[PDB]
């Protein structure tokens, strides 16, 4: 019937598990011996091999588990220590940032202190993981492309710290919670006037879609020439075979231009990195340079005209004026 | 000034960086199968094809 | 690691651990003089 | 004229028509690249693709059919031979080639695993191998190897190109419009 | 102009429609029957987009908007002033997107390749067809489609998302976002991995396939295959588009209330 | 001691130092967020003037605009 | 309830937080659910702060708020010392009304039925 | 002692230290979040003045 | 009845048994902690007469 | 006793203990979620004082 | 005491120590800067009696 | 690195450590005169 | 002392410093252009006494 689409593997080989290339083991070592998963070998490689642990990995795990524990314990306390409510309401629970009136000063423990402590530990854990990735790359004499690709995502993550500090309040930070951080995303877009009109936001959208397009194209291309040996990309890069030639020719005939077996990975790398880089710049400019992105877009000719849906008389213009939101009432009045 | 603001300056700096990056990647794209063959003779688009790149292999 | 090497490490580790705890006890004494918590 | 193909007409951009039998002369989808005439090596200077009989530490995972001794049904729905030995990749453990002994034996040919399909997508009874790319007769014209235990990158391209070129040249119908 | 290895691949055969009439190359492009059909629909659709810009108030690229008809026309072909031009452009886009996919299938057939690229592209076409064909038909009006404008179609997305008061709570949207985010992370990992081996620490030899598998086992305890990463990338990218099509087709045709209220089923489990 | 034969001292020291670092940072941060022991702001107060019994889950207002920065 | 800046550049004129925006979002979710409508019934969500781009109903909605503040403060709340204890809340306050009290999840109360026109004693 | 032949002492003691550390952290956190045993603020109060 | 230890590995049974018992103990302890009647961190000094009871 | 030749006792025991344990927790949790059988709070009530659901 | 350098590489220890000290110094300096009493860039010219003090 | 090499490094390390702590002690005493935290 | 060029490649170094200098010059010019006192395209004809000054506290 249909040809072999190279989507799954029917016949799997088994040998002794790959212990690994010899590396320096003075400040760390490999744990486990390497097992085989039958289900994982159907899709990719079957070996659940040994994992390397060193200084940076251990420290990162300790700090990250501390942050995870703080977040989870605050979530559990928010439902009164009810395990049934803890599981039932888990998507809605959060570890909330401090109140706005404290600015950058230290909040009370139950009103944002735990949040800042967990954020600090998570940041330390992420930086230690970056160090671990760098050391793992340079222990095998590899280039450091993955460390800088990770640094781009770390930059986007750290804008969620730097923008609240630049506007001057920890209350503007992202809460730790499944549904609450989406609530923060929506409210952040609303507060600053329709983040759709942030140009760096649109740029990051373009790079996210471009990443999806590029990975779909590359995966389909490599799977289409996998019967010719195209999945061995290093060989086709150092010694170009007919699979690389056919990929190049397909895309040149389809598009009028093409890449090589090596430079398509440069395209992929740069699209993925530019996603988070442009996103971080866009977040950094919000609330510090521009306070209303729709009005900035109107200024620079980005907003399409529509017919007016309403008109207001002068007394209506004075009446429909409102008030900026203020403090919550701390008293229950009696009338 | 008044019309010029920080977001616009950052956007144009990003545009210049992106165009430079695209030129670099297009140069890297022409490391195989070049120069092009045509009846009129050899052909290269912009950017021009870069210098020959040589790899390093482990000894036997 | 030989048994003698473990013996030599243990002596330094025990002295360093106990000394560290004593220094922390003095710090808790100074804090208690300043603002007691019980 | 070293590629054994002639342009259709005198208008530039026109397609080439092969002069002989494009499967063997290596034209179009049957073309192969001039790779190095040396075997690929693993991380420890050993042949990357070897038959299982050269390395008895490799075996077949449980619950996977042993394809050795199984019929090879070609595009004609006629058995073209029987699998007798597997060639595996030692760098990344995976079946790369099947060795097929023909019906009247007297020769052995290689078959890349990428052109092998299993019945019912490998869900129900796996009692044969499906090769949709080539006919039972053209199994005899698959290029051979210099040695019986290692395969160089040059011949690796030739076997793969020969099979991949048969999706357009196995029969006259495969190179024609559907409507 | 041809690549130094290109001549021997430029052979006849592999087309789905036509013979030697449409089996030529215009410059680098291959022109088939579906290449001719693509150019017809691209030219007609683009010229009608330019006409829609000339009918509107501005030539500003960001502000040009060709809008769909009013909901009162209800699956009919509205007047060209009132949204009928949008419907004609939609037909040209569908014809051009379909012709592009079939032209890609012809090219892969000529090169002795698999059919993965046309079907991977079909995931994007399916998402577009859901947005302008399937969902508007289920809702009963072509006016439920999005306008054709660089920033005008962002206004449509915003207002449609807020038709359910919080679009983040859409369960299919949550899955589709995860597919998009994981795909970008996996692409960065794959691009870095190949480049780090091919361009290693200066003065050292180019790495091998063992180096990749050892590296990702050292970092994460598991290394997907060289073919596994390309299978996963195809699954993540295409599945992102398929789950996007599901997420928008269930909003309105199946769910009309706010998306936060949908999670009643989870809160009312008997346990 | 034979415990160092079972556990490599190199491996234990890193875990031990990391645990102490996290624990010391946690305690110093907890005291900084309390009213009684926020020593950077109120360290100069005597023991009698220091806050007492200020659990107060809603000790401060939660909803307000940002300070006039 | 306003949180959106009327300028391109930030100033001290508006220092609303994201949390206050979440509060307004929750209030408007309640308002939408009390009438069975979505955001776009009263807003062009490309700019929530604009009245020209919004349907006229928004103006109507604003008046509703004012009317509620006059019904809750001056009529329902002062009735506190008249009810029995079973009618009050846990803080011992009189019942108060919201949009859903009249609308009950419809764009108009009772789908816009007109009854008071036939009862002159009820309209002032 | 024969239990140490059935179970590896290294893995048992690592899991024991890890379990007790998490348990101690969880209990100290619960008391800190409570009203009666928020000892950082309430510690100097006598038992009669402690919250109930 | 000792023959079950040849059917099932004693080492795997003990680990699974201890894991299930630890999780069960935590769930029961925390179910009581969140209840009004058995908080015992705030209201542990109350007598049984003063302890809360659910509404009839 | 011949069922154990057709069905492997090792996996039957695991599936039986797994199913019964999950079923017991589901029933206990369903009762704890109800008003009449919220025994942690109202377990000291008599059968007369226990809540009863809405009637016709 | 000097034998710690045989167990631990001085190159790795020194790099880690410098990274730890740099982060610690930045954290303490930033915490003081964000406070009211020790925001020295703005209020560093105030005398000790004029500097802010937390509420009693 | 030999045992003699470890001895030579240790001498420079304690001197660098001591010099760092002493200079920090001067910085803390200077800050105390300016604005005492206790 | 010129042996420093035997430790760092002159070609690579001078390209880096030309790029870094250009970026720094553009950053300083653009920061001044965004300010109130030194927006010289608009207010460059004002005398030093008429130029804006930041608020005095
Ligand atoms: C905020 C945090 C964010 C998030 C965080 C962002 C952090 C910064 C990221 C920057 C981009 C990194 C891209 C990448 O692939 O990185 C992996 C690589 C790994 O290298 P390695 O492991 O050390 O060794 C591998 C190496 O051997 C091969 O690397 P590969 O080839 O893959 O890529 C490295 C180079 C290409 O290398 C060459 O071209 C060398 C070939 C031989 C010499 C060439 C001929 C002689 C030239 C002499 C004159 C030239 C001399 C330079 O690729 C790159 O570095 C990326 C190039 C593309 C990007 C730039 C495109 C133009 C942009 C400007 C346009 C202006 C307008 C027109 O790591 C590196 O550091 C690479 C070297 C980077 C050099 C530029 C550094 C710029 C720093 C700028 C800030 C400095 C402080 C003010
Ligand atoms: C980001 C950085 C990079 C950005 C840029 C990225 C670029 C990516 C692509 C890279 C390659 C680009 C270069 C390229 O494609 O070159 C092709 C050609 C050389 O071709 P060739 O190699 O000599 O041709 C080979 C072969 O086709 C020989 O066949 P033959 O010589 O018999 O040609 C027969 C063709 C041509 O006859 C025609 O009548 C076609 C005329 C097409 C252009 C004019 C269109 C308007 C009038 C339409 C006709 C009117 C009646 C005659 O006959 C055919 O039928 C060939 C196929 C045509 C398409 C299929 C049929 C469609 C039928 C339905 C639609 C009809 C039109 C609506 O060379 C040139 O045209 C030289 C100039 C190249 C640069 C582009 C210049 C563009 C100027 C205008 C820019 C406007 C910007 C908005
Ligand atoms: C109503 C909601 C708003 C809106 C508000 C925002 C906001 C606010 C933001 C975005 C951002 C993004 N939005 Mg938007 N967005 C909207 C509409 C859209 C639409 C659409 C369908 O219309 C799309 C496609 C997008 C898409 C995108 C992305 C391109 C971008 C995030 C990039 C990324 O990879 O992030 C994911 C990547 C990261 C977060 C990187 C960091 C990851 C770290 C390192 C992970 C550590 C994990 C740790 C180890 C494990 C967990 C530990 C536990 C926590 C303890 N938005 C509308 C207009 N959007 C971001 C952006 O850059 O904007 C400019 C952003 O902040
Ligand atoms: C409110 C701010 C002031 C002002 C204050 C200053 C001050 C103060 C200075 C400048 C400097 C410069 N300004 Mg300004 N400037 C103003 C408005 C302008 C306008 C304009 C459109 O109005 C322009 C085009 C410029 C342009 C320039 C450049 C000529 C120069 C920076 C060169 C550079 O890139 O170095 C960075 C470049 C590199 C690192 C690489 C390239 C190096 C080459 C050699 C530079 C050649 C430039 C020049 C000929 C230098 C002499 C080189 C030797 C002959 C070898 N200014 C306004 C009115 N400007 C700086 C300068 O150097 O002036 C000479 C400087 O000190
Ligand atoms: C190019 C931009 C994209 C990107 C890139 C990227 N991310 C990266 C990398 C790169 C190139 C890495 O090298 C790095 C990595 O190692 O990936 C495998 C990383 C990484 N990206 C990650 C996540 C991530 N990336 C995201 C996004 C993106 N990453 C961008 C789209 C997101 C999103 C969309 O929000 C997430 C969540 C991590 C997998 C990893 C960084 C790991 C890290 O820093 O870990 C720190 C360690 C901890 C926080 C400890 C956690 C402890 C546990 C939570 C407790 C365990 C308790 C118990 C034992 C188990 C409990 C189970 C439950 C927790 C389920
Ligand atoms: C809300 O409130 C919350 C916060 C939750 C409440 C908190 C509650 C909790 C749970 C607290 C936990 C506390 C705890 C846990 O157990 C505390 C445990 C603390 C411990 C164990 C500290 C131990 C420290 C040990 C040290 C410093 C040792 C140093 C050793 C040295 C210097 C010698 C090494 C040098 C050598 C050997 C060189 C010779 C080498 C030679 C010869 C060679 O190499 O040959
Ligand atoms: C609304 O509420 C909702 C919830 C929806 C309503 C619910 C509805 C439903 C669907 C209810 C279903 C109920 C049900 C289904 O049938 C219930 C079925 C229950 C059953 C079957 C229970 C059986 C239990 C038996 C056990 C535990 C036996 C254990 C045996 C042991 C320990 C001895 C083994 C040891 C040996 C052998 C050693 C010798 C070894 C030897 C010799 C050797 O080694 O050889
Ligand atoms: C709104 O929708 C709603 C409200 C839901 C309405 C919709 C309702 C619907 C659609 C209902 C459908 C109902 C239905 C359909 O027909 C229901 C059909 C039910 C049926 C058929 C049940 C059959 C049960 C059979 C049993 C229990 C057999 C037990 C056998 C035993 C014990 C012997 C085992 C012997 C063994 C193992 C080996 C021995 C041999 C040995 C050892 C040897 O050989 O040696
Ligand atoms: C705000 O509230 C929060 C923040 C929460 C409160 C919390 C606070 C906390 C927890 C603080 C923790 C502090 C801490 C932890 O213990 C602090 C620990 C500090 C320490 C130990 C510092 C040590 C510094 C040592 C230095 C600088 C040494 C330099 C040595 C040099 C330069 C030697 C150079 C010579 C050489 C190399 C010889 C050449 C080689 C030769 C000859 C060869 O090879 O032969
Ligand atoms: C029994 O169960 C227990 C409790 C034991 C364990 C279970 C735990 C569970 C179930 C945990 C669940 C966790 C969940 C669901 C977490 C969800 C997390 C999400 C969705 C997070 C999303 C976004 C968060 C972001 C982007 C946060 C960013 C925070 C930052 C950047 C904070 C930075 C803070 C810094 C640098 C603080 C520095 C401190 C100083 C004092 C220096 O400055 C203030
Ligand atoms: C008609 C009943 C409306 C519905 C439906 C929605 N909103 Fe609205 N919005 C309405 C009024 C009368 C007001 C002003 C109220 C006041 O006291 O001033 C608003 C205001 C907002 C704002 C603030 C605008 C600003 O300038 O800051 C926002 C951000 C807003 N509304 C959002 C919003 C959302 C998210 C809604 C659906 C959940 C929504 N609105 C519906 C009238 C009506
Ligand atoms: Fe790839």
């Amino acid at each position: 019937m249909l040809e072999y689409q190279n989507l799954f593997t029917r016949v799997q080989v088994r040998t002794v598990p790959e212990a690994g290339i010899e590396i320096d083991e003075s400040t760390g070592t490999r744990y486990g011996t390497g097992t085989f998963s039958y289900l994982a070998g159907k899709f990719g490689d079957a070996q659940i091999g040994p994992i390397y642990l060193g200084w940076a990995g251990v420290l990162s795990l300790i700090f990250g588990f501390m942050a995870f524990e703080i977040i989870g314990l605050n979530m559990w306390a928010s439902v009164g220590w009810d395990p049934v409510e803890f599981i039932r309401q888990l998507p809605w629970l959060a570890l909330e940032p401090p109140p706005p009136q404290y600015g950058l000063r230290v909040p009370p423990l139950a009103q944002g202190g735990w949040y800042l402590m967990a954020g600090f530990f998570l940041t330390i854990s992420i930086l230690l993981w970056w160090v671990r990735v760098y050391r793992r790359a340079r222990a095998l004499n590899m280039g450091t492309h993955l460390p800088w690709a990770f640094a781009s995502a770390i930059f986007l993550y750290s804008t969620f710290f730097f923008q609240p500090l630049l506007v001057g309040s920890w209350s503007e930070m992202v809460p730790f919670g499944i549904f609450p951080h989406l609530d923060w995303t929506s409210a952040f877009s609303i507060r600053y006037g329709n983040l759709y009109y942030n140009p760096f936001h649109a740029l990051s959208i373009a790079f996210l879609y471009g990443s999806a397009v590029l990975f779909a194209m590359h995966g389909a291309t490599i799977l289409a020439v996998a019967r010719l040996g195209g999945e061995r990309e290093i060989e086709q890069i150092t010694d170009r075979g007919t699979a690389a030639e056919r990929s190049m020719l397909f895309w040149r005939w389809t598009m009028g231009f093409n890449a090589t077996m090596e430079s398509i990975h440069r395209w992929s790398w740069w699209f993925a990195v530019l996603t988070t880089f442009s996103g971080g710049i866009g977040i950094l400019l919000t609330g510090t340079v521009v306070d209303n992105w729709y009005l900035w877009g109107v200024k620079h000719g980005l907003v399409a005209p529509y017919p007016a849906q309403n008109t207001l008389t002068e007394e209506q213009q004075q009446l429909l004026r409102g008030r900026y939101q203020g403090t919550a009432p701390d008293s229950f009045p009696s009338y | 000034m008044q019309y010029i603001d920080g977001a616009q300056i950052a956007l144009y700096a990003f545009w210049l960086f992106f165009f430079g990056l695209i030129i670099y990647i297009r140069r890297e794209d022409k490391r195989e199968g070049y120069p092009l063959e045509s009846p009129q003779g050899p052909r290269e688009g912009w950017p021009a094809m870069p210098e020959k790149k040589t790899y390093i292999h482990r000894p036997t | 690691m030989t048994e003698d090497e473990a013996r030599r490490f243990h002596g330094y580790f025990v002295t360093g651990t106990l000394g560290y705890i004593i220094v922390a006890a003095v710090a808790h004494f100074l804090a208690w003089q300043w603002r007691p918590w019980f | 004229s070293d590629i054994k193909a002639v342009p259709a007409d005198s208008y530039n951009g026109s397609a080439l028509i092969p002069t002989g039998d494009p499967m063997i002369d290596g034209v179009g989808p049957s073309s192969w690249a001039n790779r190095s005439d040396t075997p690929d090596m693993t991380f420890h200077n050993t042949a990357k693709i070897v038959p299982m009989r050269l390395d008895p530490t490799y075996s077949i995972a449980k619950g996977d059919p042993d394809p050795r001794g199984l019929p090879v049904v070609a595009a004609d729905k006629q058995v073209a031979g029987t699998v007798i030995e597997l060639w595996v990749n030692r760098a990344e453990p995976q079946v790369t080639y099947y060795e097929v002994q023909l019906t009247g034996s007297e020769r052995r040919v290689m078959l890349p695993a990428g052109f092998v399909q299993w019945p019912n997508f490998g869900l129900w009874g796996n009692d044969k191998l499906l090769v949709k790319a080539i006919t039972a007769a053209q199994f005899a014209n698959v290029p051979a190897l210099k040695r019986d235990d290692q395969i160089t990158l040059l011949e690796e391209d030739m076997v793969c190109a020969y099979y991949a070129g048969g999706h357009l040249y196995a029969m006259a119908e495969r190179s024609e419009p559907i409507i | 102009a041809m690549l130094s290895f290109e001549k021997k691949y430029r052979v006849r055969g592999g087309t789905l429609i036509g013979g030697d009439l449409f089996d030529f190359w215009f410059g680098p492009f291959y022109v088939g029957f579906f290449g001719v059909t693509t150019i017809f629909f691209v030219t007609l659709g683009t010229l009608l987009c330019v006409w829609g810009a000339a009918m509107g108030p501005t030539w500003n690229l960001w502000q040009i908007s060709i809008a769909p008809p009013d909901l009162k026309y209800g699956l009919g072909l509205a007047p060209l002033r009132e949204g009928g031009l949008w419907q004609i452009i939609t037909l040209c886009a569908l014809g051009a997107f379909g012709s592009w996919a079939l032209r890609q299938a012809e090219i892969s057939r000529k090169l002795g390749m698999g059919m993965h690229i046309p079907w991977a592209y079909g995931g994007a076409v399916l998402a577009y067809a859901t947005l302008v064909v399937i969902r508007p038909m289920l809702l009963g009006a072509w006016g439920h489609g999005f306008p054709y404008g660089i920033f005008s179609h962002l206004d449509w997305v915003s207002n449609v998302g807020y038709q359910y008061l919080h679009f983040h709570y859409n369960p299919a949207h949550m899955i589709a976002v995860t597919f998009f985010f994981t795909n970008c992370l996996a692409l960065a990992m794959h691009g870095s991995l190949i480049l780090s081996v091919t361009n290693p620490k200066k003065g050292t030899p180019v790495g091998t396939s063992e180096t990749e598998n050892v590296f990702f086992r050292d970092l994460l305890g598991y290394s997907i295959g060289a073919i596994g990463i390309h299978r996963l990338g195809l699954f993540l990218a295409v599945g992102a588009a398929v789950w996007s099509a599901i997420c928008i087709v269930i909003s309105g045709p199946f769910w009309t209330k706010g998306w936060p209220e949908w999670w009643n089923w989870w809160l009312n489990l008997p346990i | 001691h034979r415990i160092w034969l079972m556990f490599d001292p190199r491996r234990v020291m890193v875990a031990m130092v990391g645990f102490l670092a996290v624990l010391a940072l946690v305690i110093h941060f907890i005291l900084l967020s309390s009213q009684r022991y926020s020593w950077i702001e109120n360290g100069t107060l005597s023991a009698a003037q220091a806050p007492v019994g200020a659990s107060a889950p809603a000790a401060a207002a939660e909803m307000s605009p940002l300070p006039p920065g | 309830a306003r949180v959106v800046t009327r300028d391109v550049a930030p100033s001290n004129a508006n220092r609303s937080s994201v949390k206050q925006t979440e509060w307004t979002y929750a209030l408007m979710i309640s308002q939408s659910r009390s009438l069975g409508v979505n955001c776009t019934y009263c807003h062009n969500t490309r700019q929530f702060a604009s009245w020209k781009e919004a349907p006229p109903a928004r103006v109507t909605a604003y008046h509703g708020i004012l009317m509620l503040r006059d019904v809750n403060q001056n009529y329902l709340s002062p009735l506190q010392p008249v009810y029995p204890s079973v009618r009050l809340g846990t803080q011992g306050d009189a019942p108060k009304a919201q949009c859903v009290t009249c609308h009950n999840g419809n764009y108009k109360p009772l789908y816009g039925a007109q009854m008071v026109k036939d009862y002159p004693a009820l309209w002032g």
